[PDB]
């Protein structure tokens, strides 16, 4: 971080969220001016005022505002940027981009163009990687024409078979097959889906390594020749194909096995002359052996985590490398300090496929900064909009420490000081892998989630002890709420005789039970009688604040009241994981006994029209199948745009309001079954 | 030689003749008075004493504010004209007629309005909206502390049919009074649905199904008459006792 | 709940593009002491919005426009809603709080058949006449006589506020400046300021006493 060393002025980057907010404040702590380009959408993000200067590029949608080649260029001919930035996705690996940026003098920060062609296409990836002498996993080199060919190559790479489609990537195109008659369907119809994701219609054919580990190289490479490896990480647990929880130092590896895993990377980059920041991708299996998976020829998603390992800023890196200067560390200067572990905290609900993608705005947003060994890396801000077009990732979350210990620890606080209200996370998952048997003792593989959740997510299942700590804490909280309640200002004319009541005998319902409390308070302090177990809860008693620190018997805890209701209803973030209870009086516990219950799921299979108008966009298609609280059509009314969601989980029949059709009060909108 | 004299003796022949002869003309022929008309044929005969005839925004100022004595009571009243000139319920025009609602609450006096918008231009500036504003306010303060009535005796729209809503008594002209807050072009543009004025705000309408007004009476002379003897039965104020009259 | 709490939730609730609505019950969770809001009528005249709230630990009583339902547009219904709750806060001591997104009032024959002149002269006649201390904050929209409806300046309203993308005009001065050099509004201030703002002004007019004639009562338009 010195400024003294000449570097360019102005750098642009064409990216948004919290890579954008990353290298903006990298660019800012060296001193250079930055330029951020945004959609009419992100005119108020986060990134965009970090900036010094911002120009708007184009409508929402990314494929004309973040993809709008022209409009980015001269965005970069008015601000006469010197060098542009593209951070990982949307334009990082297009090589006509970079041909573009190569015609005028503005430099591209990244991986020379040539490399880009080499590793953008797997086969070509693979046999360059076959020649650079390094494993690849067993199977069939060339491109497979005919279901009767992939079965014939199947006869001797093995029984089990993995398809995957060439080029591409994130986590489509990739099946399992077991069976010749499994290996010809799945050929079929990957060819079939090939057209309609990515258009390529190339196939690959390869062995199925069982129970693997994801691991990670990160190199980093000038334009002089050298290249350097550092250190490792570990990818495993992963739905959908796709990174959620990460951690730098990989516990499975050793030192010998880290160098040969370094050193091969290093050659394979040297054998295609990188000069940039890359990673490169290993299959680790259970003997210790690793084969080659891919490289990406960009900044990596799960960068941030290595940099705390090692004490090196990657993106300055980049910027030092793409102004020319060498190198300033050596192999011998890469070493381990300590142990992190970093997770993605999606803007998604865990309780489906785990993971369905959400909308929404949040009403409330705080980050755990003043926890110690906490580093955050968010483009998000109160009041922002999870829309549908971008990812919905919310923020990456880093916990660093001297061991995986502390490190773990250090994450589970992080994650109950982490404030979300407006949208649903993923956050008990996160908690729940992170606290889990398996990861701590430190067996997994790519399929953790699928085999340790197999029905899918369901929360976290609460002990005894745990299950009354919940219990008492949520009696506790009730009474506070009542004694506070009594708390009024002196009248001089009606004076208030507060209530001597003593002990607090409570109804406490609980997923399919009901548990008996005595609460009695002396002050500060709460003593709770919950089925004979005797509590001791004590706290500070702020009804306000959306985190509250309790100690129950000396062990100390942090929840978050998400609801309450004056009819005894209430959502407590414990744990990680939101329970719902109802805390009654016993009075009100028997004479509920009394109530009849009403039956008011019905049908609702037709979706009524709340308002007359008339609709003129539609946002779904007929015969899409979708759940609750997702958008559906877009009405005008009275110079008003009226946006419903979807009524039942049911699927869409069909979606009878259409532009052009006028629909009044009382009117069918979408069919459900 | 001195232009005083002159200047205010064109002033008070502007104030009289108003928008001209061929605009009184005008009003004539559509079967309607004028302000100064209606006042003089409301009040005893020779009891008018008018108050900021000189205020300008053009002398007037499309309103006639004043006070007089019906049957020998003493009573405040203003008249709006507004085919004359102006268009606009904005400037001096509002402070005129909270001026004399003003009087006429620290006497304790009624306040009788001639409503008669005609041709006003509702695009004007925002100052219309700060009068009728403060016009609302003089209204709402007033009520139950003297009685106020309202004449409608033209076409009244926007949000200056409020008023007369606030007052005790309303009362309009057949054929010749509207009130509405929107316009029948507006109401077919967005409610899309051909209604003519006189069905959409008309004294019939108001008069028969919609409860606002109290009376509708045939044209302006027979409206004023029985104005008066309306205004003989009430008190001048809350502070005093129903009206005693000779009996036989 | 501290006093001078910041929301900058409320920098980009309001659209950009009057065309596109928003949920002004967000708004007023977001103002008030522990997002708590007891709202009355929830389901009938859901273009107006009334409630009890409290603001620094005193009762309040909240009345705004819902953008969502018939654009905030003023009818019978909404208008006879609110009336009656501003008369009874006035009538018990307690300070009222207004949102004004409203623009205008919903036109049409069957609202001139069922009297909207009565109606509409009942909400202003609530608000004119209520001498408890109130706070009206413009969101986005005030037209024609709608906005004096809602408790402009001029209706002795104690304290008026206007955001960013507040827009103050007769007809459909596409900016708040008409309304600043004239005294309209008191400030424009930040969206993110608004509760700590509120809170202060609750805390000057609590000692608030106006004088009027002396009468038996007046005279509502029911
Ligand atoms: N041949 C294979 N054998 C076993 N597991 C595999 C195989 N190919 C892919 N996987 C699994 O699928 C994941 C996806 O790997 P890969 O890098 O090919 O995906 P991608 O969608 O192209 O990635 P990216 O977004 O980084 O380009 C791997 O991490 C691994 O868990
Ligand atoms: C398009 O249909 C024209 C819209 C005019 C209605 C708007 S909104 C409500 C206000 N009341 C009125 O008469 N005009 C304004
Ligand atoms: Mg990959």
């Amino acid at each position: 971080y010195d400024p003294n060393e000449k570097t360019f002025d102005k750098i642009l980057v064409a990216n948004r969220g919290e890579i954008a907010c990353r290298v903006i404040r990298t660019c800012k702590k060296m001193g250079i001016k930055t330029v951020a380009i945004h959609s009419d959408v992100d005119a108020s993000s986060v990134h965009v005022k970090m900036a010094d200067e911002a120009v708007c590029v184009g409508p929402a949608p990314t494929s004309k505002s973040y993809l709008n080649m022209d409009a980015i260029m001269e965005a970069i001919k008015k601000t006469r940027a010197q060098a542009v930035h593209p951070g990982y996705g949307f334009l990082s690996e297009n090589k006509e981009f970079a041909r573009c940026l190569a015609a005028e003098d503005v430099v591209f920060i990244g991986p020379d163009t040539h490399a880009i062609q080499a590793m953008g296409d797997k086969i070509e990836s693979k046999l360059l990687a076959k020649k650079a002498e390094v494993n690849t996993i067993p199977g069939f080199d060339g491109v497979v024409k005919d279901a009767e060919e992939a079965v014939r190559i199947a006869r001797e790479i093995g029984y089990p078979v993995m398809i995957k489609a060439s080029a591409g990537g994130g986590g489509k195109g990739m099946r399992i097959a077991w069976d010749d008659e499994e290996t010809r369907d799945g050929f079929r119809l990957s060819s079939q889906e090939a057209a309609s994701s990515f258009g390529d219609d190339r196939l690959l054919i390869e062995k199925f390594i069982d129970n693997p580990r994801h691991i990670e190289i990160q190199v980093l490479g000038d334009k002089h020749g050298n290249a350097l490896w550092l250190n490792e990480r570990e990818c495993s647990i992963q739905r959908r194909n796709q990174k959620v929880v990460e951690e730098a130092p990989s516990i499975f590896l050793d030192a010998e096995t880290r160098r040969a895993m370094g050193e091969q990377a290093v050659a394979l980059a040297r054998a295609v002359k990188y000069s940039s920041a890359g990673t490169v991708e290993f299959l680790v299996d259970s003997k210790k052996n690793f084969y080659f998976l891919e490289m990406n020829t960009r900044l990596q998603v799960e960068h941030p985590v290595t940099e705390c390992i090692t004490g090196l800023d990657l993106v300055q890196e980049m910027i030092r490398v793409a102004k020319g200067y060498p190198l300033r560390h050596k192999q011998a200067d890469i070493r381990i300090n300590g142990w992190a572990v970093e997770c993605r905290v999606y803007a998604e609900d865990p309780y489906k496929s785990f993971g369905l993608p959400s909308i929404g705005r949040l009403s409330q947003y705080q980050e755990p900064l003043h926890l110690p060994g906490v580093r955050v890396d968010s483009g998000i801000q109160p009041g922002s909009d999870i829309s549908i077009y971008y990812d919905p990732m919310i923020s990456k979350l880093i916990t660093y420490g001297s061991d995986r210990t502390e490190a773990l620890k250090r994450m589970a606080d992080a994650l109950d000081n982490y404030v979300i209200r407006g949208v649903t996370h993923n956050i008990a998952l996160l908690r729940e892998v992170i606290i889990n048997s398996r990861f701590v003792k430190g067996d997994i593989s790519t399929k953790f989630l699928s085999d340790v959740y197999p029905d899918g997510f369901k929360g976290h299942m609460l002990t005894k002890s745990e299950k009354n700590q919940l219990l008492a804490i949520a009696s506790s909280l009730f009474v506070a709420f009542q004694l506070r309640a009594q708390h009024f200002q002196e009248n001089s004319r009606m004076p208030v005789i507060k209530p001597d009541i003593a002990n607090w005998e409570l109804s406490v319902k609980l997923h399919d039970k009901v548990h008996t409390v005595v609460a009695s308070n002396n002050g500060s302090v709460f003593s709770v009688e919950v089925d004979g177990s005797k509590l001791n809860v004590t706290s500070t008693w702020n009804l306000a604040s959306p985190l509250l620190s309790v100690s129950v018997d000396g062990t100390q805890r942090t929840v978050q009241c998400l609801s309450r209701e004056a009819g005894g209803n209430m959502s407590i973030q414990f744990l990680g994981t939101v329970y719902k209870v109802n805390i009654l009086t016993r009075l009100a516990a028997e004479l509920n006994k009394f109530m009849l219950e009403k039956v008011t799921e019905d049908t609702s299979s037709v979706l009524r029209s709340p308002m007359p108008g008339v609709v003129v966009a539609v946002s779904v298609k007929p015969g899409d199948a979708v759940a609750e609280g997702q958008e559906i059509c877009v009405i005008e009314a009275m110079k008003m745009q009226n946006s419903m969601t979807a009524g039942k989980t049911g699927t869409v029949k069909s979606v009878h309001c259409q532009a052009g059709d006028t629909v009044g009060e009382g009117d069918l909108l979408v069919e459900l079954e | 030689a001195t232009s005083v004299n002159e200047r205010i003796e064109n002033k008070r022949r502007t104030a009289l003749l108003g928008g001209g002869q061929r605009r009184i003309d005008a009003q004539h022929k559509r079967g309607k008075l004028t302000a100064r008309e209606r006042i003089s044929l409301l009040l005893d005969p020779g009891s008018f004493v008018e108050s900021d005839m000189f205020v300008e925004h053009f002398p007037g100022d499309s309103v006639v504010t004043g006070r007089g004595r019906i049957n020998g009571r003493l009573v405040y009243v203003f008249s709006q004209d507004f085919t004359v000139f102006g268009g606009s319920l904005s400037g001096a025009h509002a402070q005129k007629i909270c001026k004399i609602m003003d009087q006429a609450i620290t006497v304790g006096a009624p306040v009788i309005g001639l409503n008669d918008s005609g041709g006003a231009q509702i695009q004007e500036g925002v100052e219309s909206l700060a009068g009728y504003a403060d016009i609302f306010l003089r209204n709402v303060t007033a009520s139950g502390v003297i009685p106020q009535i309202s004449l409608i005796m033209g076409p009244c729209a926007g949000g200056a049919v409020y008023s007369p809503a606030l007052t005790d008594f309303t009362f309009m002209v057949k054929d010749t009074s509207y009130l509405f807050i929107t316009g029948p072009d507006v109401v077919k543009s967005v409610t899309n649905e051909d209604v003519t004025q006189e069905e959409l705000g008309g004294a019939k309408t108001h008069t028969t199904m919609s409860g606002v007004a109290h009376r509708a009476f045939e044209n302006d002379v027979d409206a004023l008459c029985n104005l008066r003897d309306f205004f003989n039965y009430l008190p001048l104020s809350s502070q005093d006792p129903a009206p005693v009259r000779e009996c036989h | 709940d501290p006093s001078d709490r910041l929301v900058p939730e409320l920098d980009t609730i309001v659209p950009l593009e009057s065309t596109k609505a928003y949920n002004m019950v967000d708004i007023i969770h977001s103002v008030v002491d522990e997002r708590e809001f007891f709202e009355i009528m929830p389901n009938y005249a859901k273009n107006i919005i009334v409630g009890f709230a409290r603001m620094n630990g005193r009762t309040v009583g909240i009345v705004g426009n819902q953008p969502k339902v018939a654009s905030g547009c003023l009818d019978i219904n909404s208008s006879v809603k609110g009336a009656r709750f501003v008369r009874f806060c006035d009538a018990f001591n307690i300070p009222l709080i207004t949102f004004v997104d409203v623009p205008g009032f919903l036109p049409g024959t069957a609202q001139e058949y069922g009297g909207i002149i009565r109606h509409g002269a009942k909400l202003l006649y609530a608000f004119a006449e209520a001498t408890v201390p109130k706070v009206t904050v413009i969101t986005r929209k005030a037209y024609g006589g709608a906005y004096d409806v809602m408790s402009s300046k001029h209706l002795c309203g104690d304290t008026n506020y206007a955001w960013p993308t507040a827009e103050i005009a007769v007809m459909g001065f596409a900016n708040p400046f008409p309304a600043a050099v004239r005294g309209f509004v008191d400030d424009i201030i930040q969206p993110s300021s608004t509760r700590a703002r509120i809170c202060c002004d609750l805390d000057v007019l609590a000692s608030k006493k106006v004088q009027r004639p002396w009468r038996k009562h007046a005279n509502i338009p029911l």
